[PDB]
């Protein structure tokens, strides 16, 4: 009952970065309203994806995602030396909501 | 065959689709259908087919596919998620690949954003990577958007060139499987169907003075009582068996 | 006794003449068209068919010459008053292709005519060529070809070569039903309008 | 749609924390909204606290639930949430957030620091 | 990053022998595209087998060859008078193509 | 399948070596399809000089990559290899040999002898 994050991940600005989260168990259910939060420090976390792949209203198009069997993916295109953030996931389980580990992006250069 | 930045797509109509012929180009690697059968491919006629090709890595076979993303489906060549079609691919080594490297074969690396499905991006524009404008000057956060493959003889699975087919398969149709036929039997009694005439009877030698665009007659209570061979071109005078 | 797209007995025909100036309209295609045209020195040579009939929708285009006849389905950017040179002047530009087909032509004075039909996304062809206003008498057009098209058609315009004159007829058809008579050969040899008069 | 918060930012062991949350552009009393509670310890993860409905439904952490109680009062657009029995390891930066169903949560707030010691 | 052969092979006629050629280098990738020749004084070179075991048209099904590791053989059934020649190997490596030093055959009697 | 060679026999010290491949019954200009060089020094193995493809890409020895050039001419079905600077030591059989991917080489010519002094 913990969703799974890679620690970091990186790349040069203008490459394709993939953050992955994975559950682990079937307290998911259908595991179909999964979140991602792009947090950076001394700011308040917002909200990039919902439902899996929907972005909210002042989002990027950079940003997309998609899901396959119960792990999600978050797909950030072109990256930009200003997309360094803590990136987090989150899903319901059977009575609660949980949040991942949360991965570290760094942009080479 | 193009590069996997620049794939190639011709036009498919007003032809017998046998499918069997593509099974004969090489051993065996990947191949993937979507929305139809394999086996129900030589029979399925299609408002519209698109053959798009391209040459790619090994380990980049797996991301032409819905719901895929890595590289090439992002930057290259993306598929749509309700893609409907058969993907074939096969090993192409002892054809492309060169003892230095084949350089001429060529993928996008850097891109703004991703691509819709089945758009291409021929583009050679410098790509800006930071906050600064480089003038054409590839120096820092400043890129030629292209790489090439280097495909060698060295090279182990996943590494070696894969040439890729895509058959995009979408009213009249116009692109039909191929019909199978027997041989034709008179004067004996026999069920039968005549490019479409279902019926049955004994089928013997006419004498109906049939002009150059019919294909078969009626009789008094407009019932069919002859047809026309679609191989031969003959005349059959059909009668109730005794 | 068949219900068909047939042109009624004895109704008005449009009487088009081609010199010095020539008739060359674009005319309204309703539920098909009845063509005809009478001349010596081979002056029609072709017609469009479409809607926007211009580079903005497709349109079909059926053109013959001595060898051939070529029809082509494409966003034609045709002239304002397209014709042949006796090299084509019909357009300028062919900017997106579905369809092509090619075959033998389809063209005393020589009396041509011809029908065209649009059903059910299939353009049909029925014609007849007779040695010889309309002349008097009865004769049956059999088919050329059936293409599958796919294309709508409201308007269309008859393709004249420059350089002799002739004159063509227009009339169009009508979900009548008519009488038909086969002789012992299988060919129509009369009818009956079954909505001209009392007697019929 | 903004969330502000206020309360203690230094508390005593086996004390109270009291942190309130007023909002405004937004009604918690319509169907599919509430608000909720997250906190983030240094080195972290973001962790569910406690959630309050319209309706005045109120759910807690399955690991906290006996520790906390959250309230509202729709008159002055606050909701109040309370944990009792503050540990010296409960020091973390406290969340307001709103709460939907097909986006757990957004509209966050700066947060609001709390040190236990 | 040199093929090395054995100076020569012999044996009776109407037997087997063997003429190895080991890679001593990484260079040679999969070392899946070895080529064995058969070289009769006084004329060009021959082609036995390729891609480490097939014949060529012309070639007698005495000959065939196998592969272990970084290290191809070439075997010689049924051994005849008329096999008396310089046999060499040949493999990719990463720039370039090499031959291995030649083996040379001779038959008992 | 058939590659005749024909040129100099005897070469003087720092002189230039041009020899000339002439094939028929095959096309080069074709994907797969290569034509190449190598030479036989006496008590020696086969050493690789030079191969041309059907796209006009030219590879060499990297030992000799300064020293050979090698051109086509696909409306005479030849192929032509120089080597410059050859040396009293530059005596050897040269080939003339199909190259592909399955099979490094085949169809080997019956080789020209060039001597240096
Ligand atoms: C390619 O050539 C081979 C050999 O003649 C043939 O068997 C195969 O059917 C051809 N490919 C197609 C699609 O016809
Ligand atoms: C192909 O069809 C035509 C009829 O259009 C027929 O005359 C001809 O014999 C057929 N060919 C074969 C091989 O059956
Ligand atoms: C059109 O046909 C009618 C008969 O239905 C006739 O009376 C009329 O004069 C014709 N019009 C012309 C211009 O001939
Ligand atoms: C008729 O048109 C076809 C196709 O455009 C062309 O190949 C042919 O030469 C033309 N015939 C003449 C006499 O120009
Ligand atoms: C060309 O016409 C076809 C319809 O026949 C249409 O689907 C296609 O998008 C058109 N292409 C262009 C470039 O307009
Ligand atoms: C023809 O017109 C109808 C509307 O009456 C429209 O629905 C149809 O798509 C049109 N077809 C073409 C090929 O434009
Ligand atoms: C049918 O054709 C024949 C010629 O083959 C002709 O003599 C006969 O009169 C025709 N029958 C009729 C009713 O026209």
């Amino acid at each position: 009952p913990v969703l799974t994050q890679p620690a970091s991940v990186s790349g040069s600005p203008g490459q394709s970065i993939t953050i992955s989260c994975t559950a682990t168990s079937s307290d998911v259910g259908n595991y179909n309203y999964v979140s991602w939060y792009q947090h950076h420090p001394g700011k308040a976390p917002k909200l990039m994806i919902y439902e899996v792949s929907n972005r909210p209203s002042g989002v990027s198009n950079r940003f997309s995602g998609s899901k396959s069997g119960n792990t999600a993916s978050l797909t950030i295109s072109g990256l930009q030396a200003e997309d360094e953030a803590d990136y987090y996931c989150s899903s319901y389980t059977s009575s609660s909501l949980l949040f991942g580990g949360g991965t570290k992006l760094t942009v080479l250069g | 065959f193009a590069s996997v930045y620049a794939w190639n797509r011709k036009r498919i109509s007003n032809c017998v689709a046998d499918y069997s012929v593509l099974y004969n180009l090489a051993p065996f690697f990947t191949f993937k259908c979507y929305g139809v059968s394999p086996t129900k491919l030589n029979d399925l006629c299609f408002t519209n087919v698109y053959a798009d090709s391209f040459v790619i890595r090994g380990d980049e076979v797996r991301q032409i596919a819905p719901g895929q993303t890595g590289n090439i489906a992002d930057y290259n060549y993306k598929l749509p998620d309700d893609f409907t079609g058969c993907v074939i691919a096969w090993n192409s080594n002892k054809l492309d690949s060169k003892v230095s490297g084949n350089y001429n074969y060529l993928y996008r690396l850097f891109r703004k954003s991703n691509l819709k499905p089945f758009e291409r991006d021929i583009s050679t524009e410098i790509y800006q990577a930071g906050n600064k404008p480089c003038n054409g000057v590839a120096g820092f956060n400043c890129y030629f958007p292209l790489r090439s493959y280097s495909f060698r003889p060295t090279y182990g699975v996943g590494h070696q060139p894969y040439r890729v087919v895509v058959l995009s398969f979408e009213a009249p149709a116009t692109v039909c499987g191929p019909k199978k036929s027997t041989n034709l039997v008179k004067n004996k009694c026999v069920n039968f169907n005549f490019n479409g005439l279902k019926g049955t009877g004994v089928l013997t030698e006419s004498n109906k003075k049939f002009l150059p665009f019919q294909q078969f007659g009626r009789d008094i209570a407009d019932t069919t009582d002859a047809v026309r061979d679609p191989q031969t071109l003959e005349i059959l005078d059909i009668t109730p068996c005794s | 006794s068949t219900q068909d797209l047939f042109l009624p007995f004895f109704s008005n025909v449009t009487w088009f003449h081609v010199i010095k100036r020539f008739d060359n309209p674009v005319l309204p295609f309703n539920d098909g068209v009845y063509f005809a045209s009478i001349e010596k020195s081979n002056i029609i040579r072709g017609w469009i068919f479409g809607t926007t009939l211009d580079s903005k929708t497709q349109s079909l285009l059926i053109v013959n010459n001595a060898t051939n006849v070529v029809i082509k389905v494409c966003e034609f950017q045709f002239c304002n008053d397209p014709f042949l040179d006796h090299e084509f002047r019909v357009y300028s530009s062919a900017n997106n292709c579905t369809f092509e087909y090619v075959s033998q032509p389809f063209l005393f004075k020589n009396l041509r005519e011809f029908v065209f039909k649009n059903i059910d996304g299939y353009f049909k062809i029925y014609s007849k060529h007779t040695p010889i206003d309309l002349p008097q008498g009865f004769s049956a057009l059999e088919p050329l070809v059936d293409l599958p098209i796919g294309i709508n058609i409201t308007r269309f315009q008859t393709l004249l070569a420059l350089h002799g004159a002739a004159a063509y007829y227009v009339g169009y058809l009508q979900p009548r039903t008519f009488l038909l008579k086969y002789n012992e050969n299988g060919t129509i040899t009369d009818a009956v309008d079954c909505a001209l008069d009392p007697l019929s | 749609i903004t969330l502000k918060e206020s309360g203690p930012t230094l508390v005593k062991p086996t004390q109270t924390l009291t942190l309130t949350c007023t909002f405004s552009g937004f009604s918690v009393t319509t169907s599919g909204v509430g608000v909720g509670w997250i906190r983030q310890p240094p080195g972290k993860a973001l962790e569910y606290l406690a959630l309050i409905y319209w309706d005045d439904d109120k759910r807690y952490s399955t690991s906290l639930k006996s520790r906390l109680t959250i309230t509202k009062d729709t008159s002055k657009n606050q909701v109040v949430l309370t944990m009792t029995n503050m540990d010296p390891v409960d020091t973390a930066t406290y969340y307001c957030a709103r709460h939907t169903i097909p986006s757990i949560f957004d509209y966050w707030g700066q947060g609001i620091l709390v040190t236990v010691s």
